[PDB]
RNA sequence: AGAGGAGACAAGUCGUAACAUGGUAAGUGUACUGGAAAGUGCACUUGGACGAACC
RNA sequence: AAACUCCAGUUGACACAAAAUAGACUACGAAAGUGGCUUUAACAUAUCUGAACACACAAUAGCUAAGACCCAAACUGGGAUUAGAUACCCCACUAUGCUUAGCCCUAAACCUCAACAGUUAAAUCAACAAAACUGCUCGCCAGAACACUACGAGCCACAGCUUAAAACUCAAA
């Protein structure tokens, strides 16, 4: 963990600061959401390959059925695949913890910036 | 709906009551005892159990149908039907043996490869992006690949370009040249397709 | 609709050792229960909701 | 032996080997990826070109240059002309982090060259010339 | 003025570019180099530059703390010994 | 005494510069430019933010 | 879109420009500032405060004169956008940023927190901020706006900088 002696601007503190933060640097009771992540546009390959295909074949769907179906199951798959990935979120497997269980265990455990 | 969300859609199926009990495996077991405990749904009157039931003719009926009047859907598709088995007993009768034994005669067969045929594969949607509007193209679902095959077969025979014929004629004659891979909504599909070719390099716009 | 009796006599003590809790039924009740499960720890559905 | 992801060094006797070929004979893919176009250009060990291929020579113009679609496709034409000059494994250097970074290589790999080894050339100045202004957005 | 395919090299295994890419990937962003390629896009001015240096100081103090008060709690994460009281 | 400046009076006119990430963050010095608030370059400030474990 | 196609890609030769990573270090300097390497010289005061009446410095910008010029870039020109666009977006280029010799002497020059010595005892403490204080000294402040203004004076500065008012007005700021 870097140091934070000397670093904030602070009376006794001699040098110039190092760190000016904008927000106290104290830890929060909380921790951010399970931020998603923005879609990319899949099967874009097999869809190169059968427009391709399309384009030799001029459109005649009979020639192009072996490279329509791997795109037909590629699009399959990524749809099932973000059923899973949805499912998988809501288990939490991927990551240590939940968001919403991270937040209780913190809850139990509240930082305690001030005195009592 | 007048159903609560106890009630669950009914199994028309003779074929899932009459099987075996030595075959049904722990998860249909479970199942098949979970059903005695469910409510189910009042059947439909549009579907039942008869061996000529056709799911895909009775939507394309459904959809077919002008302000609730299924009697004159249900006429104009068994009219297509017999023009379209009319017409193959004509041209097999018309054609030499060698052709006897290519060309199709059951109507449903043709039905179902005409509306294959005229599945589309990739479609378009209109994005947003920068104050302008992309038609990026997008993988469909087998639903609406289905939906928009029926539409297009509808819209194009609905068309006024067709002057004092039939329904059911036009219908025959677009469900006969989508069989052959030929006709308006073939070359609609086609340039879906090309639309969708010329504007893959907008593909990465789609975030899905 | 039930009520429920004066909790404490003429000179002010209450009966109930869990009186202060504000909850002594439900108090006593889970007490209760947790007494059951430790005795339990020492010696070691269709028809009903 | 156990594989090993450095590169084999010129001057030290290796065994690794690509169709009879050393480590510094596989010629060289260069995949520039801008942010706006994907330049592709296969060479001999012996610096002589071979295959070039850009997004824009594929036909893609203005902002459809700097796509992974025209990047995989310019890989693809350039992969197919290696080919044609006999060309089958090749050393990936790519420079830039532009859109066609990743595509353009895939597209090498559609069009049947072998990729043995990755490199990144990408010019990073130890604070040498002064890049333009920042934008406002 | 340096020798070639030396630095950022990675070899492939197998044919598995995807994995050599994403080894090389990982490589340059440990050392930094994808961010300070992006950062060298557009000239930072030395006040910009001071201002997310300190930025990052600061997220990287609060996320490890964040991280070790985490990792010292998690065994806290386990069932509840006293169910009922 | 022709004029300039400040304040008040407060209109109408041309824009919307500032206050929210005010829709190009704001500001200081300085230089140039513009009907006008103002714009841009260079350095500086937070009297902005960066969402604050990993992803 | 404009622009360039004596253009782009590889390889080799290639600087009076700027100094990745180290740096998660917090150091040097009075401040301004200083983060490539080597060498030379070198970082005042064996009490403290003390000059706005002086002396010496003082980022960036700017002026003067001679050079360098990769890259960036006020202005300008073109393209785009827009109701207009004297801007934001794109392109090209100049003053300028660099070197040397003089000037200019200004910054949100702010860590808006003076130097030195000491305390954490309590009666801690308006609020926020970066806890409350004590002794000593210097500098500064005394409603807002007029006003980083006018006049006077000083300056290598001549559309400048420093010091800096008053009248009219308001019950606020
Ligand atoms: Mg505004
Ligand atoms: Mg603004
Ligand atoms: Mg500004
Ligand atoms: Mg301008
Ligand atoms: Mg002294
Ligand atoms: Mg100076
Ligand atoms: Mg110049
Ligand atoms: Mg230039
Ligand atoms: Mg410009
Ligand atoms: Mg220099
Ligand atoms: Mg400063
Ligand atoms: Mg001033
Ligand atoms: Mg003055
Ligand atoms: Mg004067």
């Amino acid at each position: 963990t870097p140091s934070l002696r000397g670093r904030l601007a602070r009376f006794g503190n001699p040098r110039k600061p190092v760190l000016k933060p904008n927000k106290p640097l104290i830890l929060a009771n909380r921790v951010g959401e399970r931020r998603r992540e923005k879609g990319e546009a899949t099967c874009i390959t097999e869809m190169s390959v059968m427009m391709a295909c399309w384009k030799q074949n001029e459109f005649r769907d009979d020639a192009c059925r072996k490279e329509i179906q791997g795109f037909l199951d590629c699009a399959a798959r990524a749809q099932e695949a973000r059923k899973m990935r949805s499912i998988q979120e809501t288990l939490g497997e991927s990551g240590s913890l939940l968001p919403n269980k991270l937040n209780k265990l913190l809850q139990r455990f509240p930082n305690k910036p001030y005195l009592s | 709906s007048r159903y609560s969300p106890e009630f669950k859609d009914p199994l028309i199926d003779k074929e899932y009551y009459r099987k075996p009990v030595e075959e049904l495996t722990e998860e249909e077991k479970y199942v098949r005892e979970l059903k005695k405990t469910q409510l189910i749904k009042a059947a439909p009157a549009g579907k039942t159990s008869s061996v000529f039931e056709d799911p895909v003719i009775s939507k394309f009926t459904n959809m077919m149908m002008i302000g609730g009047n299924k009697v004159l859907a249900r006429s104009l598709m068994i009219q297509t039907l017999e023009a379209v088995k009319r017409k193959q007993f004509e041209k097999y009768h018309a054609a030499s043996a060698e052709e006897q034994a290519t060309i199709e005669r059951n109507p449903y067969t043709i039905f179902h490869q005409a509306l294959k045929n005229c599945e589309p594969m990739i479609g378009l949607v209109p994005i947003l992006k920068g104050g302008r509007f992309y038609q990026v193209p997008v993988p469909l679902p087998d639903r609406r690949r289905r939906f928009l095959a029926m539409k297009w077969m509808i819209t194009e025979c609905r068309d006024k370009k067709h002057q004092r014929t039939l329904m059911p004629e036009k219908l025959s004659h677009k469900l006969l040249e989508a069989f052959h891979n030929q006709g308006p909504v073939i070359k609609r599909k086609h340039d879906l397709h090309k639309m969708a070719e010329a504007n893959r390099a907008l593909a990465h716009y789609r975030w899905w | 609709p039930r009520q429920r009796a004066i909790q404490w006599g003429e000179d002010g003590r209450p009966f109930h050792y869990l009186f202060y809790t504000g909850k002594q039924s439900y108090y006593s009740l889970m007490h209760d229960v947790y007494g059951m499960l430790l005795n339990l720890e020492k010696h070691q559905v269709i028809g009903s909701r | 032996t156990k594989f090993s992801i450095y590169p084999p060094i010129p001057g030290e006797e290796s065994s690794l080997r690509w169709a009879g070929k050393k480590f510094e004979e596989i010629p060289i893919a260069h995949i520039k990826a801008s942010h706006n176009n994907t330049q592709i250009q296969v060479v001999s060990a012996s610096n002589e070109p071979l295959a070039f291929a850009s997004c824009g020579t594929e036909g893609f113009r203005n902002a459809k240059k700097g796509t992974g679609i025209a990047a995989q496709t310019a890989g693809i034409a350039a992969a197919a002309r290696a080919k044609q000059k006999g060309v089958i494994h090749i050393r990936v250097v790519v420079k830039g982090l532009g859109p066609g970074r990743l595509s353009a290589m895939h597209g090498l790999i559609m069009g049947g060259l072998e990729v043995i080894s990755i490199t990144d050339n990408t010019p990073i100045p130890h604070n040498g010339c002064r890049p333009r202004k920042a934008r406002k957005l | 003025k340096h020798l070639k395919f030396i630095a950022r090299t990675v070899m492939v295994q197998e044919g598995n570019v995807e994995s050599a890419y994403r080894t090389l990937n990982r490589i340059l962003t440990m050392d930094g180099l994808i961010e300070d390629i992006k950062h060298r896009r557009y000239y930072e001015k030395p006040c910009r530059r001071r201002q997310r240096e300190s930025y990052e100081r600061c997220r990287r103090i609060y996320n490890m703390e964040m991280a070790r008060k985490i990792n010292f709690l998690m065994r806290k994460n386990r069932a509840d010994p006293w169910q009922g009281c």
